[PDB]
């Protein structure tokens, strides 16, 4: 009795150990993705375009008459442009005049890779569209494909229902 | 069979409690009759008439204990449960009535 | 996928019992999941059970104790509770919320399935036609189990229904003369009960094929009504996408019913009996009917929704509504347990609604159905004789009655009594049946045709 | 004051719509059963219905006549009058190859018309039995069973055309029992088919019961079927 | 033409901007276009009952207003098919989506438009002919068993302008063209009828013909009729589904509509697997059963709102075939699940409940449902006769026949097939109580029985008296111990057992009890009653003599007769036909008569 | 003459079940009538249940299906549903709203009467006395019926209450030492019963004096709320203006009570017992009490309403409130029916309040009152003896108890059992009574004075 229960415990712990190692591999990839995104942010000619999208995207999700755009101070010159080019479009896509201001007193933490967050007038409704939030928001949904892409498909799965 | 099949009511609850008390008294009185017959029977041990009287009395006592009262108790417990179920649906309706009144009052303000 | 950023709200309108009501919500979605953070950093989740205009009613799983009105921060995921599922969940232990509690990692999903599931198209559902050998004569003989069948054990507090379920997990095979993946949902139970099963699964050497979901007595009562869905959702992945035969055991379903009743009272829903929601049946069907084989795929799900009967009341809504949905029940009682009979399975109030097709020529032995039906007649009559003899006395009985008392006495100790580790075959069970039937003369075995008696009875 | 008349059981508009149809139906049945208008007695018996048909009336004009009471607008009385004709129609059509004499048709009309409840009468049962036999043979392979049933069916049709269905003539009564038995008889059980058929043929008083009933071509197939069966 | 969703509480959705919407119009809720039906109107806001799961529906989703009410498509292609609760064919969904799950928002035609039907006109119509509602202007050969009559829909009439010649036509073509007042109408083979409206008939007639059931009890003692209504309020395990399936398999009806409303999913699969393997000879040819049946699946784990549509869809189909001159015997295996749906919706609606939480209008829904049954004279010039019978199960909680659904049902149905859980526990199937059951059609069928049998009626009476006397004695025997019983009473008690064990119960999953032809039921009953009379006479003529024939004397002398009488069930009518069974029963009668002559 | 044009509104506020709510209505009149024109041209009617300001709640009789909230036109009649009545309404069949169903014309308004009823001054009410000889021994002997009485027949589902009511109708008459007009209100009656009564009236040649109001089980359930008021309104015209004697039959007050419950729930009123409106008592009193005689008239109304008792009880609010209003009952039982006894009437829980005065010297027989009481007591005792026998056995009874048991068996066989096509007179019924009483020695007949016994008992 003792021999087989001990081997059961050993095999169960070995299974958990390799599973933990697999999760470390997934984490290393995601932490590399963060570093790759930072390198992209450093490129003004692509980051300004990213910001153009990020600001307008948040505006469509809130659909409020008054907006407050919060960013880290370092990126303020580009967020300012992102808003300026976003409003003419917003007033066309929604046919609603929106007063969009940038918060010059509150800023995002300096350790945020990039992006903006937008608050409504009373700061009770906010959309978080920074790079860390986007990476997890997508990565958590694409994970089934990463699992296969890195470790292979499960040979025992025949149907996709 | 399993129940006397009297529709759940407060009247039925009262009747069953009176019926149960009667059955319990009959059980005890017949048990005392049996005990008195058993003592006389053992003292003598007009003999076979006592053996038949004891078996007949004990059979009736056993039926009260194993058939008639269990059936009264099951009926009484059934009635009690059904009465609480009726109480609940009255509570439910009254709660919704109180909430609807509150809603109507707010609309008027 | 959902590419748009999710919104976060600090617009809680008010809190009433377990329900947190938000206002100013953009295009609320019904049955979407909301994540909320309390002022002290505690994270909790809930589901939108109602939307109206800009308002939404969120039922919080962990509870509403400590929920604020001004500092509470909520975000809407934008979808329903779809949960990660993977084949390698077998050998893992999860809580009732779907999170690991075995110090392993989170699930590395192969897909995300809707916890609510979908009904299986009755045109593609294939009727079960295979028998599982439980090794328990009280079951394999008189109430056979089919693969894909739904058979709860009706029990009562203090009875060894946990031992029977554990026994079934180890010695459940086939009569085709096989390793089942077991999903065990431990909800509303104490530590010792959950540890009992976990230890037994390791003792059996099968833990690598067992997935556990735990929600203990000291865990939130709202999570107790998704745990079954989490277990079954995993079972559906394994059975219908990976063609693995799965055995799903749900511990005292009465803790599910009580958790549901609490929610019904909180939302002021229309009661049925004993305060339970008038839709209790529909909700149970959503859980129970996630079972059976599907044509064209080699998997199956078999369920054993064991439940405790409050006060041994067989008509209590829990066993009543279950009895209407499942293919019968095994049913244990106290009259057998109080005499140290194991397993304490009472065949008389039990039935298996698929037995008629899983036994007989080509399945077990051609006399199977005939032996079972006559044993039922003899057992019930013996009980009827005791009911009479308790009043009239042994002297009032004739030889026709004593035979049933002899049968009843030998039946319970030879046929039902086995022991936790007694594994009998279905063929041995029938042979025992005949040994008891041979107590009576041929003329009294009135449920069995002479075309069967003439072959089997003489032996 | 006419919010919901529900005349008998139909909305007033639906009731009168049924009356208009029934009038047209009788007109169609009369033209189908008596293309030459020979049944003078019966056509007069429906004169109050046929006056509204066989004429250039529009559907709406007949519907108006019903609402205004200018035609037999009693649907229940009109229905009975229709049925005692529909049953006569199927009686004649179900025996198509053998026409009744005009005198027999009028006799059958009166016998059915005078019945307290034609639908449940023996007349209806006999017609249902005949149609079960004649409908099956509308589309059937020339199998031993089907050739034997065909031969007996033509005799049944002949005898009905001569006698009708009012008298319990032993000829038609035996043929009904034998025909329904053979039709029910399993298609593969040929030995009983030949046994039953031969028993019939040598029970009838005629030396050749089919002489003049069925054509020579069917007689050639009928006899060849028996010849092959008895060959080995 | 659209509204917008305002809120969702589950199966009930509230929508706004629907000022012109009427009650009981269909709507399409959500971007998946979920099927629902308007229940309430509050200003320009509508309350919508949705027949599909509402999870994922958002506030602001469009709602399409459809002028047509909930309706059923009626035409060829129904028989042999299985439908969901709103008439979407499951074999067509599974053949198109390749899935095993039923998707939400599936828009599939009720009847396939690809099949080329064989159509023959009536040959009695001409251009200029006057045609009215219910008239048949052609036939489609769906299969060899059921001839599908193509009727002019009710509320339509006019002159015929064109009739399609015989040939091959599908359900999208035009078969009949008719005109009324300038307006012309083009009809195909498929008509649409609101499912909540009763199809009109010429006359509702009394039911005077048995509905044959493949059971000894549920026929000999408690007959059902063609067009009648019965209830089976059995507790779980009582075997009421088996009684329903037995009636479906082996009956004298022409069309069976089986409605699984809240039923276990495995039960509908059991029908689809087993039925194709059953036989029913037509005219010497063996044919499958499915060609004369149709079934609706709305299983317990499907949307609860759909349970109402399922019940009405089923009966609407039944009426359709009734109108064509067929005898229909539909059976809904639940009823309580429908009333349960009404309770759940009423709750979400915040309506004031009545008895035990059920809507006050529960009785109204059941009354109007069951009254659509009956033998009728059909509308239509061809003078058809049809019927719809309804055999509906009920599921009282705990087996207590006190709930609003069982109580209301018993006030509606004319045949009561009560089941006793305590008989099912003993596997005494069918578990019919036979003490609380009744049939109000006994007098109606007395004419039938005298015409064809005669002997049956006095046998039915004697059997009931024996069973009642046994109950009257059992009540006191339990207390006395069989000490004070007269010899005439011991015979009654033992013959009553003989009847109970060998006559009233039968194993429906055997080659010999799966179907019990009526002649066999009355045959074996005659012998059992004949024994009763001879055994009772034997003691009555000897009790006062110098030797009384007590039970123990006849029991030992005639033990072979008592065993033979018990074996009478094991006759296998398919292997041993009528001739052998009647001869065998006659032999037992002779054996009894000879033994009595040697005894007395 | 109300020569004022009617207003028609499209200002529909909403529709909720059987109720249609209108707004912007000018001076709404309570209990007014509104004609509804549906978008498709369908015409329906309804009656106002309440008014408040510019809003009114309309009760729609034919049903609300198909009504929208935009186009439906609502015409206010300006008056209360006063119904056309005529003496020539006999020989006609109307539907539940008083419209022709027999292919005849709309009743010509000889006059109009407010169906709500005009209260009759109790000072002018004439006490009923003359006995109606119904032919049924259970009624003519014990619970006799006076002309102008109010004696409903209670029954449960499945019992032959339709046969008893039909038998009374065709056998009705006075005790002799010319006949009744029938007003028959069918409320929720199935087609099989509807033709049962219609055919029985025709076969006996009664239709010349019968007016039927048929609201069938498949007809609208709101309409039947007025149906009984339309029937009695005609009865009141015929009895009090046309000097006819009218027997009024109400096929089920239970389907009527359910119709009231549906409406009461629809307007979210506070219920009483079992969900019925707290005012059920009044709604019944205003129908039941439309009976009796009045000074100056020769006609009369006799009511014999029928009530199905849910769950076979007699404490259900419907029969409970009826019992408080009507003057006794018949109460058709089930235990007698199961024993093939017809009419299966149980004499113990059934009384007739006017019986004590409608019998005796000058009306029936000197001893009528004494025979009734003695038979009643004998039956009651016999039932108590039967209750004991079931426990102690037939061997534990004394000689007197056996006399009551013999009485009980012969009483039901010879007295109560009659047959549906045989009528017996009050004098024949009493003679049978005496045959049953003569089972006992005179000393045991303690409820009959010695003078009565000496006159009749020895005969
Ligand atoms: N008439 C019958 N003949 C034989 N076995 C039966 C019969 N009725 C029920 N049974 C058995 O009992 C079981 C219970 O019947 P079922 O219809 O499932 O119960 P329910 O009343 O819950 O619908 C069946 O599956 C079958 O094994």
């Amino acid at each position: 009795q003792q021999k087989k229960i001990q081997m059961s415990n050993l095999m169960n712990q070995a299974r958990l150990k390799v599973l933990r190692a697999r999760d470390d591999l997934i984490t290393d990839l995601l932490n590399e993705a963060k570093q790759r995104l930072s390198k992209v942010v450093k490129d003004t000619t692509r980051y300004q375009v990213l910001l153009d999208g990020l600001v307008l995207q948040g505006l469509y999700q809130l659909l409020e008459p008054r907006m407050i755009v919060r960013c880290r101070k370092q990126d303020f010159p580009l967020v300012k442009a992102a808003v300026q080019k976003a409003i003419p479009m917003y007033k066309i896509a929604t046919k609603k005049d929106v007063d969009v201001q940038i918060d010059l007193e509150a800023y995002l933490p300096e350790d945020i890779a990039g992006g903006v967050e937008i608050y409504n007038g009373d700061r009770k409704i906010k959309v978080s569209n920074t790079l860390e939030s986007r990476l997890d928001l997508i990565a958590q949904q694409m994970m089934p494909e990463v699992r296969g892409a890195l470790f292979g498909a499960n040979a025992n799965r025949k149907f996709l229902d | 069979k399993d129940r006397i099949e009297i529709f759940p009511s407060r009247m039925a609850q009262t009747i069953m409690k009176a019926r149960l008390k009667g059955a319990q008294t009959g059980r005890n009185l017949l048990k005392k009759k049996s005990d008195a017959l058993t003592l006389r029977f053992r003292q003598i041990l007009s003999f076979v008439t006592l053996d038949e009287a004891i078996k007949i009395t004990n059979r009736r006592v056993n039926a009260i204990e194993h058939v008639i009262i269990p059936r009264i108790e099951r009926t009484l417990a059934y009635i009690i449960t059904e009465l609480d179920e009726r109480e609940r649906e009255e509570f439910y309706r009254l709660k919704k009535i109180q909430e609807k009144k509150k809603i109507i009052k707010e609309k008027s303000e | 996928y959902l590419s748009q950023p999710r919104l976060t709200y600090k617009t809680v309108s008010g809190v009433n019992g377990p329900l947190v009501i938000l206002d100013h919500v953009k295009f609320p979605r019904y049955a979407e999941i909301v994540h909320l953070t309390l002022p002290d950093g505690t994270k909790r989740s809930g589901q939108v059970l109602e939307v109206s205009g800009s308002k939404a009613v969120v039922q919080v799983f962990e509870g509403t104790s400590g929920i604020d009105a001004k500092k509470t921060s909520c975000e809407f995921t934008g979808d329903i509770l779809r949960t990660p599922v993977s084949e390698d969940m077998l050998g893992r232990v999860f809580n009732g919320s779907g999170k690991p509690i075995d110090r392993g990692p989170v699930v590395l999903a192969e897909d995300f399935l809707d916890i609510m599931g979908q009904p299986i198209n009755p045109q593609c559902r294939i009727y079960p036609e295979e028998m599982i050998q439980t090794g328990i004569s009280a079951i394999d003989g008189m109430n056979s189990i089919a693969r894909g069948q739904k058979i709860p054990i009706f029990s009562a507090a203090g009875l060894p229904h946990n031992e029977i379920a554990a026994q079934i997990c180890r010695q459940a095979g086939l009569v085709k003369k096989e390793n089942f993946a077991i999903v065990f949902a431990a909800m509303g139970v104490n530590m010792e009960t959950a540890r009992f099963f976990k230890s037994d699964f390791e003792e059996n050497g099968s833990m690598d094929n067992v997935c556990l979901f735990l929600n203990l007595a000291n865990d939130p009562t709202i999570e107790r009504i998704i745990t079954p869905r989490l277990a079954l959702t995993t079972a559906e992945f394994l059975a219908y996408q990976c063609e693995k035969h799965v055995l799903v055991i749900l511990t005292d379903m009465s803790s599910y019913a009580e958790a549901l009743r609490e929610v019904s009272a909180a939302r002021e829903e229309v009661p049925g009996r004993r305060g339970f929601p008038g839709y209790m049946y529909t909700d149970l069907a959503t859980i129970y009917e996630r079972a059976g084989r599907v044509e064209g795929r080699n998997g199956s799900i078999t369920q054993i929704p064991i439940l405790t009967m409050p006060n041994d009341d067989i008509t209590h809504p829990i066993p009543d509504l279950t009895g209407y949905i499942t293919e019968g029940q095994i049913y244990v009682d106290r009259q057998l347990h109080n005499r140290q009979i194991y397993p304490p399975i009472n065949v008389l109030p039990s039935l298996s609604r698929l037995m008629k097709s899983a036994i007989g020529e080509g399945m077990t032995r051609k006399d199977h159905a005939d032996v079972s039906n006559q044993l039922y007649a003899c057992y019930a009559i013996g009980k009827d004789v005791q009911a009479m003899k308790a009043v009239v006395g042994e002297e009032a009985l004739t030889s026709d009655d004593l035979l049933y008392l002899e049968f009843l006495q030998k039946f319970e100790k030879n046929f039902i009594t086995q022991g936790p580790y007694e594994n009998r075959t279905v063929y041995e069970t029938l042979d025992i049946g005949w040994q008891l039937l041979r107590i009576f003369p041929k003329e009294m075995l009135k449920r069995i045709p002479q075309s069967t008696l003439s072959e089997f009875y003489p032996r | 004051i006419k919010v919901g008349i529900k005349m008998g059981g139909l909305t007033s508009e639906q009731y009168h719509s049924q009356v208009v149809g029934k009038i047209g139906y009788i007109a169609r049945c009369m033209q189908t059963i008596d293309p030459e208008n020979n049944l003078k007695k019966i056509r007069e018996d429906y004169q109050d219905v046929l006056i509204w048909a066989e004429k250039n009336y529009r559907f709406e004009e007949i519907l108006e006549a019903s609402k205004s009471g200018k035609c037999p607008n009693d649907l229940d009385a009109l229905s009975r009058r229709s049925l005692i004709l529909q049953e006569l129609l199927r009686l004649v059509s179900s025996i198509s190859p053998f026409k009744m004499k005009l005198d027999l048709i009028e006799s059958q009309y009166e016998k059915m018309k005078q019945h307290v409840n034609l639908w449940k009468s023996d007349y209806h049962v006999k017609l249902n039995q005949l149609n079960q036999l004649t409908d099956y043979l509308k589309n059937a392979a020339p199998t031993p069973k089907n050739n034997f049933l065909r031969a007996m069916t033509s005799v049944l049709q002949m005898q009905i055309a001569q006698y009708g269905i009012t008298e319990d003539n032993e000829g038609i009564n035996q043929l009904f029992k034998l025909g329904l038995h053979l039709l029910a008889m399993a298609n593969e059980k040929i030995d009983e088919q030949y046994h039953l058929f031969k028993g019939y043929v040598k029970d009838q008083p005629e030396e050749s019961p089919f002489e003049g009933i069925l054509p020579a071509e069917d007689q050639k197939i009928l006899v060849k079927t028996m010849i092959d069966y008895a060959m080995p | 033409t659209f509204g917008y969703v305002h809120g969702v509480s589950g199966p009930v959705v509230t929508a706004c901007d629907m000022a012109g919407a009427a009650m009981y119009e269909l709507v399409r809720v959500g971007h998946s276009e979920l099927v629902g039906e308007i229940i309430r109107l509050e200003g320009d806001m509508a309350t919508i009952q949705v027949y599909e799961e509402t999870s994922g529906v958002s506030v602001g989703d469009p709602v399409l207003r459809t002028g047509k009410p909930l309706s059923v498509e009626l035409g060829p292609g129904i028989m042999g098919a299985i439908f969901d609760g709103i008439q979407r064919p499951l074999s067509d969904i599974s053949s198109q989506t390749q899935s095993i799950y039923i998707p939400r928002g599936v828009n599939v035609s009720a009847l396939s438009r690809d099949i080329k039907w064989e159509f023959i006109p009536s040959k009695n119509l001409r251009v200029g002919s006057h045609i009215t509602g219910g008239d048949i202007y052609g036939i489609v050969n769906e299969n060899s068993l059921i001839k599908h009559k193509i009727m002019l829909p009710p509320r339509s009439r006019g002159s015929v302008t064109y009739i399609a010649p015989p040939g091959n036509y599908d359900a999208s073509d035009v078969v009949l063209e008719l005109e009324f007042e300038g307006v012309k109408e083009k009809l195909s083979m498929v008509q649409v009828w609101p499912v909540r409206q009763v199809r009109p008939v010429t006359e509702k007639l009394p039911a005077n013909h048995p509905l044959l059931t493949g059971q000894r009890v549920l026929d000999a003692l408690f007959p059902c009729v063609q067009g009648g209504t019965t209830a089976i309020p059995g507790a779980f395990g009582c075997g009421k589904t088996v009684i329903s399936q037995s009636l479906s398999k082996y009956s004298n009806s022409d069309v069976i509509i089986y409605v699984g409303c809240g039923e276990r999913g495995n039960e509908m699969s059991e029908v689809l697997r087993d039925f194709p393997e059953l036989t029913m000879e037509v005219d010497g040819k063996v044919e499958s059963i499915m060609k004369r049946t149709a079934l609706v699946a709305n299983t317990s784990n499907m949307p609860v709102a759909a349970r109402e549509a399922s019940i009405y869809t089923g009966i609407t189909l039944s009426e359709y075939f009734r109108d064509m001159g067929y005898h229909v015997s539909m059976m809904a295996d639940s009823t309580s699940r429908w009333a349960e749906a009404l309770r759940e919706i009423s709750g979400r609606l915040a309506e004031m409940p009545a008895d035990s939480g059920y809507p006050a209008y529960l009785g109204a829904r059941l009354a109007s449902f069951y009254e659509r049954a009956g033998r009728v004279k059909c509308l239509g010039n061809p003078e058809r006769e049809g019927s719809v019978s309804i055999v509906g199960a009920v599921s009282p909680p705990g087996g207590d026949f006190s709930d609003p659904v069982t109580s209301a049902t018993l006030g509606i149905v004319q045949v009561f097939w009560g089941l006793d859980k305590k008989l099912a526990q003993r596997k005494h199937f069918p578990s019919v109580n036979w003490l609380i059951s009744y049939s109000k059609y006994m007098r109606a069928l007395d004419e039938y029985y005298d015409k064809h049998f005669t002997e049956f009626v006095p046998l039915r009476t004697k059997a009931k008296e024996i069973l009642q006397e046994e109950e009257d004695l059992a009540e006191i025997v339990q207390l006395v111990g069989k000490a004070s019983l007269a010899e005439t009473d011991k015979i009654t008690l033992e013959v009553a057992k003989l009847i109970k064990d060998d006559f009233l119960q039968q194993n429906g999953y055997t080659p010999y009890d799966r179907f019990c032809p009526f002649y066999k039921t009355v045959g074996m009953l005659s012998n059992m009653i004949s024994f009763y009379d001879m055994a009772r006479r034997a003691v009555e003529t000897t009790a006062q003599s110098d030797n009384k024939i007590t039970w123990s004397i006849i029991r030992e002398h005639m033990g072979e007769i008592l065993y033979k009488l018990s074996s009478m069930k094991f006759k296998d009518p398919v292997k041993d036909g009528e001739a052998k069974i009647k001869a065998d029963y006659a032999q037992l009668l002779e054996d009894m008569q000879n033994a009595f002559r040697s005894l007395e």
